[PDB]
RNA sequence: GGAACUAAUUCCGUAGGUGAACCUGCGGAAGGAUCAUUAAAGA
RNA sequence: CCGUCGUAGUCUUAACCAUAAACUAUGCCGACUAGGGAUCGGGUGGUGUUUUUUUAAUGACCCACUCGGCACCUUACGAGAAAU
């Protein structure tokens, strides 16, 4: 004799400033009551939007995005990076059979000392004109490609505060100077930053995170 | 447009389960599956239960504040059966026709970059 | 009058199944909606309360929405049009809000009520004379009477030991019978003049009966 | 008030489906009033719902249903059925899943499922009134929830490594009992 | 004694005739020809 | 008990066994019946 | 004609045992006898293709050849009871 939905209060969730849409979704809580409260909970929550409901452009359908709430202020709650992954569906697709697959990963620092590890995916193409379908490299090609990636990707790392290498991978520079560097060693085809995660953040600093937000 | 929440479907064999929750996760909103709407343990998945589940699942849903819903339809996974339950697509089917307007939905069943020995030993299981 | 999940209110004559006519409102769901009326009058008031803390008192004979009072930070569950104007408006948040209603555009908010309980409903009792004590039903279900012209409460009806929340409240005013449906779903009538005491209790519905055992000399 | 759906079509079974296409999107567009688009570039089909001309909200749902039942390697005959009878499921599963096969074994395991010039594919489809795909690992299965537990049954006996023979028993005798009632 | 003797784009079906046995259990043209 | 009335698939190595007309776990073998589709970086 | 509990075991170190249809159910080294297209590794040849930058150098690819591999195809001026 009761019901749940009779007593918690209604809230909005903000994404990051260096986004298409601010808005994102509500969430339910529990009011802010003596002893326990609705500060508490929304604090520690994540959100996984699909960057395409977040920049409305479709040429952006895979790509989701991790946002923690960090702050929170009477019915709007802000938020920060947390992380980005790829869909399930998409990657299941990129895995054709007689193609080489790479992946190579770094942990690595920025400025903002977040420190995170990024990952990278790269699949070995036919050459628009080749008889033999197989496509498959050498892994001395393998190796090389890897290091080369493993190069580039720690040179964005360090170079990035932290929201700046979000503004770096949202038009996928990163995945074009791969390309660059690569085609020297061996064609390849798809190359994504495919997934990066958020290990160990700095401190709070509440003035940093209202930079972010307009 | 819409009130946006999750769906997430697990439809594994022998049951199905659909219930809602906030977009975040950590609240949720209504749940009810197909071994509550009919007494008989061998009908449990099927998809005439998933319906019925799906009925009351979107009553509640839109009792709240939920309008609509991104659905996450997912097996049983790890070391087991990897493919869809019967009254997962059943009772996606059922759920799609109820006005909640969806958007967007992958799939999620847990796939491990293979190991942990599977269950039953050389023999196998089921038969 | 019936507000829609959506949040259109569409008004409704009792006597023929005909809509008089149909207002968009405010973009949120309705939480309630209050009328006002004279036996015989050329003035008809309709006030709507939307889910978020926004008041439109619309007019049904100008067709229009005279005035937005987003006072309340919460949807407003219970609203009251107090006798000739000033509207109460019950706030879900903790805030009881007085306002000054009239048909030209000045408006302004009179006073603000803080009471430590969520305000299920709220209204306006004659008895007490000029100092009309607000009626409050709230979400730990102790019911206050509350002063106009000072915050504090004359009386409150009771606490309840079982943690409950009365839905809402039905009285009849005139003859001064507040009838509230508690969260254990059981009905109390209480009368209008330190605890205000219930006259008789009745209970709609026993959930669960643990067990059935004969008590009393009588044994009815 | 619209809706869209986008699914992505497999290569290997892209040129079947497009060199049919003009028999596929009709029904779909004319029979039960759909968008229909095709991005040849991203192979991704593209069924979107217009208020004014969908009288049904699960129509909707219903062509995702039939586009990926042509994707999963099925006939178009077999996808116009999904359409017209809601009774029938497609049931996925991966070799693996029901004996760990390695190789060669895998192989010959396959070949029990289908048979010499696909006789005992055919036999099982026929006794259990249903539709077979043997991929590589995975066998796709559609028809009725009744029939495909039936057909799931035969097709996993045979996966064990049991004789077409005894599957042959077990199938007239389930086909029996079935078509009796 | 004298005289001589003598569908539709969406198919209808019942539950208990499609393989829904569970929701016949649960489950609760004349006119027409007229 | 007495006496009335009315009604009418095969096999191998290995290990173990108390519902063992033999079976079971682990790993092998075939000396066991391959249909169907298959260019989609088809940039 | 299975389901449950589950001891040893399953993994690892140090030591044993010391055999499998341990199978292509076909000793080793060499030498001769006949055709074809694929493929793995290595090397040689090209005013071949593609990568652009300013042409290259690279790389990946195409053609011809040649050693050495794992295999398949067709056949004989050969062999077999016959499959081969």
């Amino acid at each position: 004799v009761v019901d749940p939905f009779t007593r918690k209060e209604w809230f909005d969730i903000k994404a990051p400033s260096t986004f298409e849409n601010r808005n994102v979704g509500k969430t339910l809580v529990n009011k802010s009551t003596g002893l326990k409260s609705a500060s508490d909970a929304l604090k520690g929550r994540v959100v996984e939007v699909c960057l395409a409901d977040l920049q409305g452009s479709e040429d952006h359908s895979f790509r989701k995005i991790k946002l923690r709430v960090d702050e929170v202020q009477g019915k709007n709650l802000l938020t920060n990076f947390h992380g980005m992954d790829f869909t399930t569906d998409k990657l299941r697709s990129m895995v054709r059979k007689w193609q080489t697959l790479i992946e190579a990963n770094v942990t690595v620092k920025t400025s903002d000392d977040y420190v995170l590890r990024i990952f990278a995916i790269a699949f070995t193409r036919k050459q628009a004109n080749q008889v033999k379908r197989h496509s498959y490299a050498q892994s001395s090609h393998i190796r090389a490609i890897r290091k080369v990636i493993s190069e580039i990707l720690t040179k964005e790392v360090q170079g990035s505060t932290l929201a700046q290498l979000t503004s770096k991978l949202i038009p996928e520079v990163i995945n074009k100077e791969i390309e660059n560097a690569t085609k020297d060693i061996f064609p390849l085809q798809n190359i994504h930053v495919r997934k990066v995660k958020l290990l160990k953040q700095p401190k709070f600093d509440v003035g940093a995170l209202m930079a972010l937000h307009g | 447009s819409q009130v946006f929440g999750v769906a997430r479907i697990y439809a594994s064999f022998n049951d199905t389960f659909v219930h809602v929750t906030d977009l975040s996760g950590k609240e949720t909103i209504a749940r009810v599956t197909g071994g509550m709407k009919v007494k008989a343990d061998r009908d449990e998945s099927s998809p005439y239960a998933a319906m019925l589940a799906a009925q009351d699942v979107a009553a509640k849903c839109k009792e709240v504040g939920i309008t609509a819903v991104h659905v996450k339809i997912r097996a049983t996974g790890g070391t087991r059966t990897k493919t869809p339950g019967p009254g997962g697509q059943a009772a996606l089917r059922a759920l799609a026709r109820s006005g909640l307007r969806i958007g967007r939905i992958e799939d999620v069943t847990p796939v491990p970059s293979d190991s942990t020995r599977k269950k039953g030993g050389r023999r196998g299981r089921r038969l | 009058a019936v507000g829609g999940t959506d949040g259109s209110i569409i008004v409704v004559d009792i006597e023929n199944g005909y809509i008089t006519h149909s207002f968009k409102g405010h973009g949120g769901t309705i939480s309630s909606l209050k009328f006002y009326g004279q036996l015989n009058s050329k003035i008809w008031l309709l006030a709507s309360g939307d889910t978020n803390g926004m008041v439109k008192v619309w007019d049904l004979v100008k067709r229009k929405c005279l005035h937005t009072l987003q006072e309340h930070t919460s949807a407003v569950r219970g609203l009251d049009i107090i006798e000739v104007l000033n509207l109460l408006s019950g706030g879900r948040d903790d805030i009881i809000n007085l306002w000054d209603f009239n048909m030209k555009k000045k408006c302004k908010l009179l006073k603000t009520l803080p009471v430590n309980q969520q305000v299920e409903s709220c209204g306006f009792l004659k008895d007490g004379d000029g100092k009309r004590i607000i009626y409050t039903a709230g979400g730990d279900a102790i019911f206050q009477l509350i002063d106009s012209e000072s915050g504090s409460v004359l009386k409150r009806t009771n606490k309840p030991i079982e943690e409950l929340f009365i839905i809402g409240v039905l009285p009849i005013l005139s003859n001064s019978q507040m009838f509230l449906v508690l969260s254990d779903q059981t009905l109390q009538l209480i009368n209008v003049e330190d605890t205000i005491q219930v006259t008789s209790s009745i209970a709609g519905n026993h959930g669960i009966i643990a067990d059935m055992r004969y008590v009393g000399p009588e044994l009815n | 008030k619209f809706e869209s759906r986008k699914i992505m079509v497999p290569p290997h079974r892209m040129t079947p489906l497009r060199n049919s296409w003009t028999k596929i999107y009709p029904p779909l567009v004319e029979h039960l009033k759909l968008q229909v688009r095709m991005n040849l570039k991203t192979k991704s089909v593209e069924l979107r719902t217009n208020p004014k001309f969908t009288t049904d909200p699960g129509a909707l749902q219903k062509g995702a249903d039939f586009i990926k039942a042509f994707t999963l390697g099925f006939d178009l005959d077999d996808s116009i059925a999904l359409l017209r009878l809601d009774d029938l499921y497609i049931e996925t599963f991966e070799v693996k899943d029901v004996k760990t096969l390695t190789g060669d074994h895998l192989s010959r395991a396959i070949g029990r499922i289908a048979g010499k010039d696909g006789k005992t594919k055919f036999a099982i489809e026929n006794a259990t009134r249903t539709r077979i795909v043997l991929a590589d690992s995975k066998i796709h299965i559609l028809g009725g929830f009744t029939h495909i537990r039936m057909a799931r049954e035969s097709v996993v006996s045979l996966i064990l490594g049991s004789p077409p023979g005894k599957v042959y028993g077990n199938l007239r005798t389930v086909a029996s009992r079935l078509k009796e009632r | 004694r004298s005289k001589p003797k003598e569908l539709p784009f969406f198919l209808q079906l019942s539950g208990e005739k499609v393989g829904d046995e569970a929701s016949v259990r649960e489950g609760i043209h004349r006119r027409d020809q007229e």
